[PDB]
RNA sequence: AAUGUCUGACUGCUCCCUAGCAUGCUACUACCG
RNA sequence: GCGGUAGUAGCAUGCUAGGGAGCAG
């Protein structure tokens, strides 16, 4: 709803609202990334600040929504339920592909990486070990970075339509 | 429930079904690939139950020894822990007394009862040896937990009473080293 | 879960035919394991083959087939070998120091101490060393002289009510919390552990 | 900020009693008045100079040894 | 040489975990009519 | 082509029992 100078000609100047543009989008995916509106379409991607949560940035703001002050101060609207309707929440996971840890050969012959096994981190190594001990260290910090972002408070969703089956087929 | 040999089994079995169905066969050919599909499902679903069920037994039981451990750690541990706890709380605390009187005795310098709080009540000290002394004990007056007291007594180790000038850093070794002061409240 | 009693480097391992199961990095142990009778490793889990009545229980010979331990004859076409690389397959493979002459325990652990000998080895290595061959001095005195051990059973009664039976004229040892016993069962044939035992 | 005196006063009679200290008497009595005191307490100073008052109990023995955690 | 034991009332409601049984519901397979 | 019984698994509800906890007078 503000283009730039620039990229204008790209950002087409639209604010959104499930009241019209709702039936236009239909094709692709959307993209609500922290920009906050009414009821999301069917197809969208959302990170949503959470409102309700406590702590020291986040201040009281106006009305029943709060402002987060951070570096730049952001004002957020009460946080509802009835915005994701269409939607529903991201079960974590960690999706990957690059190559394993081969002190060696590439394929089978190369491991040394002794992990009790998790059962989401869909990585390139989940054959039995089952994390090539690089994305054994990833998954790790990745796993402590969302950790980190959820406690401070960012609400995740997704298309209804959502899998996981998907992604274990695609790496074959 | 993928590592499985039943998975292939069933696997093959349903490519075989969609074969069956995609190729417009007769009759009693897909009520082959039906029986035995379902026949696979009634091996497959049962074996990948029994072995879900095998996972979630052996991680309550993971869940449970390690509850066990954490317990019993903690309680060998307590008498540690909480004096640990004690002192960085004491230190967030921040007041003067408090580390006057911890510094004081971190050197030596410890009470030899409850520190009083009115003006009467006698308050009894231990010195070391003669240095903290100086950084004290200055004339008549006493120094302690931010509060002045008045020296009316003094003795060293072997209970002999001491005079007040009889103590210089000349005569020092003439003294035993543990003194001790009976100071009041001012 | 601990440190690797010669190279200080995190363990998660203990070596099962040793007297007091202590902790070694994986090239520490593999150092053991090829260098003394001492073949079986204890994690989280002990290291055998998990087919029915497969008791191998030589390190050498498992491979980490999917998520179970398997032998050769058993490991499904997705495995490898654990005692390989210089190291076994143990936690924190990477920081692995591998102590450069194991041959001081891996002698302190095969001796019998009844030779002076073993004595002076005890008095003449470092002060960890020193304290390990003290713990293992004082296990082999109570594995040896101080008090003993077999029974039979007669029947089970309850989950937690059994009828025992030593061997006539063996030594029946007291029965307290610091007196365990390796629980065999001999199908025929597979001369498998069910754990360890105290009774009262 | 006087929350945080109740709290270490609570932590500081814990220590003390598993030092043993209530197999005396009229010693453990004193405690637990300066302890329930201090509980009640309305404004910050005079709870301080209780808390000093009880605080010289653990001092003047020699079962913990300062020396040692005061290493920061 | 032991081992072992230390003060915890009467009620009411609620959550969590496990077990058992029956019952109830649904699917797969089998036999006979 | 149907019924029935028997099995097995999945799922649910309920009741009992066992254990852990919370609040109330
Ligand atoms: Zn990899
Ligand atoms: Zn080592
Ligand atoms: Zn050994
Ligand atoms: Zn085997």
């Amino acid at each position: 709803a503000q283009p730039c100078s620039d990229k204008a000609y790209k950002i087409e100047e639209l604010f959104y609202s499930y009241a019209t543009h709702s039936d236009k989008f239909t094709d692709g995916v959307c993209l609500f990334w922290n920009c906050n509106v009414d009821r999301y379409p069917a197809n969208s991607i959302v990170c949503r600040f959470d409102t309700r949560v406590l702590s020291n940035l986040n201040l009281p703001g106006c009305d029943g929504g709060s402002l987060y002050v951070n570096k730049h101060a952001f004002h957020t609207p009460a946080f509802d339920k009835s915005a994701f309707v269409n939607l529903k929440q991201l079960p974590f996971f960690y999706y990957s592909d690059s190559p394993c840890e081969s002190h060696g050969k590439q394929v089978v012959s190369d491991i040394d990486y002794v992990p009790l096994k998790s059962a989401t981190c869909i990585t390139r190594c989940n054959l039995g070990g089952a994390v090539c001990r690089h994305h054994a260290n990833e998954y790790r910090l990745y796993l402590d970075a969302y950790n980190m972002m959820i406690s401070a408070g960012f609400s995740l969703w997704v298309y209804k339509q959502f899998d996981t089956y998907n992604l274990w087929n695609t790496f074959t | 429930f993928s590592s499985l040999p039943s998975y292939a089994a069933f696997a093959t079995a349903q490519e075989a079904y969609e074969q069956a169905v995609a190729n417009g066969d007769s009759e009693v050919v897909l009520k082959k690939l039906k029986k035995s599909l379902n026949v696979a499902k009634s091996e497959f679903d049962r074996d990948a139950a029994m072995q879900r069920k095998l996972e979630k037994m052996a991680d309550q039981a993971m869940t449970q020894m390690y509850k066990q451990a954490r317990s019993e750690d903690k309680r060998a541990k307590v008498t540690s822990a909480m004096q640990t706890m004690l002192f960085t709380m004491l230190r967030k605390l921040d007041n003067d007394a408090l580390n006057n009187i911890i510094n004081n005795a971190r050197d030596g310098c410890v009470p030899l009862n409850i520190i009083p709080l009115t003006t009467a009540a006698k308050l009894m000290v231990v010195i070391p040896d003669y240095n903290t002394y100086k950084n004290t004990c200055d004339g008549t007056t006493f120094t302690y937990a931010s509060a002045l007291w008045e020296i009316q007594q003094v003795v060293d180790a072997d209970s002999k009473i001491v005079q007040l000038s009889e103590i210089s850093m000349d005569n020092s070794p003439n003294l035993a080293w543990p003194l001790i002061v009976t100071a009041l409240r001012a | 879960v601990g440190a690797c009693v010669l190279c200080n480097s995190q363990t998660s391992l203990r070596c099962g035919a040793c007297i007091r199961r202590p902790f070694l990095c994986c090239k520490c142990c593999y150092d053991h394991v090829i260098s003394t009778s001492h073949k079986l490793v204890l994690s989280v889990n002990p290291y055998v083959c998990n087919a029915p009545g497969c008791d191998v229980t030589d390190v050498t010979q498992l491979y980490l087939g999917g998520m179970s331990y398997y032998c050769k004859s058993h490991k499904p076409p997705i495995s490898f070998p654990l005692c390989a690389n210089g190291q076994v397959f143990g936690l924190y493979k990477n920081t692995c120091v591998g102590s450069d002459n194991v041959t001081d325990f891996n002698a302190i652990a095969t001796c019998d101490w009844t030779n002076a000998g073993d004595y002076i080895l005890a008095n003449t290595c470092t002060e960890r060393l020193k304290l390990f061959a003290a713990e293992t001095l004082k296990a082999t005195e109570e594995t040896f002289k101080l008090s003993y051990g077999i029974a039979t059973v007669r029947e089970v009664l309850s989950d937690r009510e059994l009828h025992l039976s030593w061997e006539v004229g063996k030594p029946r040892p007291p029965l307290n919390r610091n007196y365990v016993f390796t629980g065999y069962r001999v199908t025929k044939n597979s001369k498998v552990q069910i754990g360890e035992y105290t009774f009262e | 900020k006087m929350s945080d005196v109740k709290c270490t006063s609570v932590v500081l009679l814990s220590v003390l009693q598993q030092l043993r200290v209530e197999s005396s008497s009229k010693l453990w009595a004193q405690c637990v008045q300066l302890h329930n005191d201090i509980l009640l307490a309305k404004d910050t100073t005079e709870a301080f100079e209780k808390m000093v008052s009880l605080l010289s109990v653990l001092l003047s023995m020699q079962g913990a040894v300062d020396i040692n955690k005061l290493c920061e």
